[PDB]
RNA sequence: GUGAAAUACCACCCUGGCGCGGCUGGGGGCCUAACCCUCGGAUGGGGGGACAGCGCUUGGCGGGCAGUUUGACUGGGGCGGUCGCCUCCUAAAAGGUAACGGAGGCGCCCAAAGGUCCCCUCAGGCGGGACGGAAAUCCGCCGGAGAGCGCAAGGGUAGAAGGGGGCCUGACUGCGAGGCCUGCAAGCCGAGCAGGGGCGAAAGCCGGGCCUAGUGAACCGGUGGUCCCGUGUGGAAGGGCCA
RNA sequence: UUGCCCGGUGCCGGAAGGUCAAGGGGAGGGGUGCAAGCCCCGAACCGAAGCCCCGGUGAACGGCGGCCGUAACUAUAACGGUCCUAAGGUAGCGAAAUUCCUUGUCGGGUAAGUUCCGACCUGCACGAAAAGCGUAACGACCGGAGCGCUGUCUCGGCGAGGGACCCGGUGAAAUUGAACUGGCCGUGAAGAUGCGGCCUACCCGUGGCAGGACGAAAAGACCCCGUGGAGCUUUACUGCAGC
RNA sequence: GGUGGAGCCUGGGAGUGAGGGCGCGAGCGAUAACGUCCGCGUCCGAGCGCGGGAACAACCGAGACCGCCAGCUAAGGCCCC
RNA sequence: AGCUGGGGCUAGGAGUGAAAAGCUAACCGAGCCCGGAGAUAGCUGGUUCUCCCCGAAAUGACUUUAGGGUCAGCCUCAGGC
RNA sequence: CGUAGGGAAACCGAGUCCGAACAGGGCGCAAGCGGGCCGCACGCGGCCCGCAAAGUCCGCGGCCGUGGACCCGAAACCGGG
RNA sequence: GUGGUUCGUGGAGCCAUGGGGGAAUCUGGGCGGACCACCGCCUAAGGCUAAGUACUCCGGGUGACCGAUAGCGCACCAGUA
RNA sequence: CGGGGGGAACCUGGGGAACUGAAACAUCUCAGUACCCAGAGGAGAGGAAAGAGAAAUCGACUCCCUGAGUAGCGGCGAGCG
């Protein structure tokens, strides 16, 4: 029936306009004490591939 | 059936593969960022149009080709001479 | 560490923030530094916990 | 998978998933490009827009985009700037409506 | 005079104790009339008695019972050992490369062991030397690095990364061309622009530390800020975002 | 007859003290209202068993290892000392249903005795009520010995009857890829009737034997594997009954 | 240079994640093992299709579309079988 | 502490047991029947017509993982270059 | 469903998000025509065209998800008898 | 103390209610997702009520349903032997 | 006067599992399912707002299609909705 929407995907992962999938860096939730800024900074989404195709499967009907 | 106690070891760890080494001979065309060579050391000096990085990490700063230059007891270098 | 203790660094002028390691016992307690803001930038700051 | 983390590893960023009562009932704007806009002449409106091919009951009416605006009255609910620019050669504005 | 400290007298108070009194708690005693047990049937008489029993709720004990969990590798399995990270070898002169192969380290640390500017150059060998081992510190030659560089090992290094002194906090904020490495995400190098600074006359150099170990995704929560959302409206509660 | 040790666990008793639930109490603080207010947060302190704690208790769970020194050779140690624990085996037993070394060493019985019986005590690892040591009588219990008598045996023989054999009658079974199904050396997934080379060998039965067809039967009961299952245990986890 | 069931890009369907022998370079082992663990290569696997090697997955020869009572060769052979 | 007929009672985490986990309708460490139910089975087995073209893998990383998997490597088909 | 993408969001919009920044950078967009005909402006309008800008709907096929999901097989668990 | 709802303690309202305490009669009382103030919505603690909906032992009508190992377990004197 | 039993499914109410799934497992899932019981009938239940929730809104209940795999719930796991 009705297939269902991955609820776990829909809450990081943004689905872009040509496909792409997107997600938040990981590292910045708590691991520091002292990272170079360089470091912290850079965090900010990014890319995701031939996995991001197992992504979308589960974003199905959300489109 | 013999299985007589059978010893141990322990000096059985070892270090992950750093690749280091040579990434760009020259005659090879180069941007500016390309890292060049990635040693540990100072196994190869900066050169003209070099720029070394915390790890003396070698590294093209100028888009052009490539190229080293022993001098001797000066130690080896690798300038990207600019495509001019 | 047990003995070395991150703290952060505030605006002094208000909040904000960096944050570092101290090491309470060998020369220290304290922490007083020139830090550049954000919400305005150009400041001395001070320890604090968190 | 099987066994290991998978790429669950990941993180939800989004930011507010939702409180229990649930979604709270907005306004939500539909934008239509003046582009489209200029298929047709006459006074375009709202309704006017959802019958034709764009829009439809998607809520209140947002027209800008690009596309050259032609001369005639458009009534929105709102109107980007560059598009209320773009009215300039002899159109509209009824912005607000909504009472 | 003794002592650590001085005593008449004067106070402010403290320690602990006893009384009389509010506030709050415990545990007995007597009563009968609820409840309980009894008397050749009793609207009654005995006995227990607001306890016990029973309802709701607290915490406890609780294999009597119930559902489950008790890792992997492995010259079978068990026992022993091991499990992530760093250095060297094995590795066959790019990179990579296994075994319960060979040999050692890490789970820190430094506010100076950081930034910059200016000076300085070692270890040993041989002389000569007050205490002086065969190295304390000296003096004279000779000595390119064998010394030093916080700690393993390797690479590196005095044309300093080593040794000393002065101001300092770039152990920046906003980014980030282009790359190394790589199944995934992670790791790594980073010129350059902007904001506001440090040192230098200046050229300039500074986004921690000679370098490679000193580490831990997500989820769940805490604390600062954000003002983003906030269930008819306003504010709150509660979230989000940044740290 | 039933020692020694109450430290720990259990059980019994215990109004000093430590900690601990609901609830009480509310210094103080917060959200909104123009306000009375209406909602919340919340520090002292008061709040049961329980655990801790203190005493006892061994025919309660249990524990009774060791290490030194010491007597008219030597050995031993009645005698002292020692301790992480609370204390370090009283009687009696003892190479025993218990002795690893072990066929211990002496003695007995035998021509010869890893067994047996009696001893010694170096008890790997007896011990007092999961009792110690004995004990007349009892036992389809287990050991060792004699006498008697034997086909047990040397070492077989014959005899009998019921089958087996043959005829008439009747008429199964497991098993079965198909078969035109021999030996030796080899070879082959390491053990071939089936490959090679050679040897042997007319065709078909009947009574017999059991070496092979890795013969039959049972998808190995041992072993490992599966994030399989059940029964059982506990100071594994989490609950529950019950108190 | 090289037109190959070469390459590159995007997408659909996989299967495979027990390998094995030989040669050479190392470890382990005892420079023992039809041993074990890596490295390049090659065959078997999937070429138990064919010739040679007496027989014989992986040694030597050689990549079987079908047919022929024709021919030349390969390894290995040319006394008889 | 005997044996035995007839009449009765106690049962599935339950009974009964001079105790073996014995016995409870010829297999009891948890009876039998029907049902949930086509339990689950990362394991074993089996998987049926013909021809033509191409043609693997038995490696790496991670895995309460190690005879199972996910991504990559290697195969195939369509389109593009 | 498709015709707007961004943002955690308010929100803005061919832009948007981080940022003080017209620095940068992450997502984003930027679609005609090979072209017969022909009204017969020395202009190609625009009818037409593949099927796109570009999508949808229905049919068919491959694979995937949820279902017993290729078929047969447990030891067992639970309910009522 | 719990159940119901998408809501598993959650900021946890709403509807039921086992326990304890315990009102008012429209100048009342419940609700709009803690709570408060506004603005609104609705009248709890009494009962009844066709139709639309569900099912198929039974009768009928149809079938790109079966055709005696199929189809119901039973085409037959079968829930029988 | 009535009641008592029977009735294939269907219906309401009172009680209410486990295997499974989470690639172990306990919250969660399976599921208020299977099953037991009581009751009712050709149906049963529900039913005229102390409702919905943002609309100067609707106006009993039931049933179908959408809304929507949305809003939300969740060891924010499986999954539920
Ligand atoms: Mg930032
Ligand atoms: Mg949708
Ligand atoms: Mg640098
Ligand atoms: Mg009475
Ligand atoms: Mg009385
Ligand atoms: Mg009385
Ligand atoms: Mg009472
Ligand atoms: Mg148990
Ligand atoms: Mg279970
Ligand atoms: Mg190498
Ligand atoms: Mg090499
Ligand atoms: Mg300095
Ligand atoms: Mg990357
Ligand atoms: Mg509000
Ligand atoms: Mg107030
Ligand atoms: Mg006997
Ligand atoms: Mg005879
Ligand atoms: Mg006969
Ligand atoms: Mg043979
Ligand atoms: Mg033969
Ligand atoms: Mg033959
Ligand atoms: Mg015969
Ligand atoms: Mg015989
Ligand atoms: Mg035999
Ligand atoms: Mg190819
Ligand atoms: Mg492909
Ligand atoms: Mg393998
Ligand atoms: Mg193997
Ligand atoms: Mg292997
Ligand atoms: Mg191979
Ligand atoms: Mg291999
Ligand atoms: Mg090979
Ligand atoms: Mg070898
Ligand atoms: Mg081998
Ligand atoms: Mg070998
Ligand atoms: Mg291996
Ligand atoms: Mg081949
Ligand atoms: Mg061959
Ligand atoms: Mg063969
Ligand atoms: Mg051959
Ligand atoms: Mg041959
Ligand atoms: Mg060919
Ligand atoms: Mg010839
Ligand atoms: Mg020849
Ligand atoms: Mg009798
Ligand atoms: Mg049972
Ligand atoms: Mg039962
Ligand atoms: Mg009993
Ligand atoms: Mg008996
Ligand atoms: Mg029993
Ligand atoms: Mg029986
Ligand atoms: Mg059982
Ligand atoms: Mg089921
Ligand atoms: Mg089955
Ligand atoms: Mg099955
Ligand atoms: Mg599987
Ligand atoms: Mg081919
Ligand atoms: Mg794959
Ligand atoms: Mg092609
Ligand atoms: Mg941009
Ligand atoms: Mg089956
Ligand atoms: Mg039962
Ligand atoms: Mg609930
Ligand atoms: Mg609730
Ligand atoms: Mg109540
Ligand atoms: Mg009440
Ligand atoms: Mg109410
Ligand atoms: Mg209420
Ligand atoms: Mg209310
Ligand atoms: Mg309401
Ligand atoms: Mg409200
Ligand atoms: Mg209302
Ligand atoms: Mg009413
Ligand atoms: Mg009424
Ligand atoms: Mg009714
Ligand atoms: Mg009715
Ligand atoms: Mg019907
Ligand atoms: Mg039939
Ligand atoms: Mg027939
Ligand atoms: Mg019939
Ligand atoms: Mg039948
Ligand atoms: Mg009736
Ligand atoms: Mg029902
Ligand atoms: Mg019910
Ligand atoms: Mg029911
Ligand atoms: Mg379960
Ligand atoms: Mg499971
Ligand atoms: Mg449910
Ligand atoms: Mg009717
Ligand atoms: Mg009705
Ligand atoms: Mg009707
Ligand atoms: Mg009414």
């Amino acid at each position: 029936p009705k297939m269902k929407t991955h609820k776990g995907a829909k809450k990081r992962v943004k689905i872009t306009a040509s496909g792409k999938v997107v997600a938040m860096k990981t590292g910045k939730r708590h691991l520091n004490w002292q990272k170079s800024g360089k470091e912290i900074r850079q965090k900010g989404r990014k890319f995701v591939l031939a996995k991001p195709e197992a992504e979308r499967i589960k974003l199905l009907l959300p489109y | 059936a013999h299985k007589k106690g059978l010893g141990s070891t322990r000096n059985g760890r070892d270090s992950q593969a750093k690749r280091l080494g040579v990434k760009r001979y020259e005659g090879q065309v180069v941007r500016a960022g390309n890292i060049l060579v990635r040693q540990r050391g100072t196994r190869f000096k900066p050169g003209k149009n070099v720029g070394m990085g915390r790890d003396f990490t070698l590294f093209a700063l100028v888009d052009g080709v490539v190229e080293f230059q022993d001098r001797g007891r000066l130690g080896r270098y690798v300038h990207v001479r600019p495509l001019a | 560490v047990r003995i070395k203790l991150l703290l952060e660094c505030t605006e002094c002028k208000r909040r904000n923030y960096a944050t570092e390691k101290n090491k309470r016992n060998t020369p220290n307690k304290l922490e007083l530094r020139k830090y550049c803001p954000w919400c305005r930038k150009h400041t001395v700051h001070r320890e604090v916990k968190i | 998978e099987g066994g290991r983390s998978t790429t669950l590893m990941r993180l939800p960023k989004r930011g507010m998933q939702g409180q229990v009562p649930g979604e709270i009932k907005r306004p939500r704007y539909q934008g239509v490009n003046l582009k489209d806009l200029a298929r047709f002449e006459g006074e375009v409106t709202p309704e006017l827009l959802v019958r034709a091919g764009l829009l439809k009951k998607g809520y209140r009416l947002k027209i800008l985009g690009e596309g050259e605006a032609k001369p005639l009255k458009v009534v929105a609910h709102a109107f980007s700037k560059s598009a209320l620019e773009k009215l300039k050669a002899a159109g509209g504005e009824p912005v607000l409506l909504e009472a």
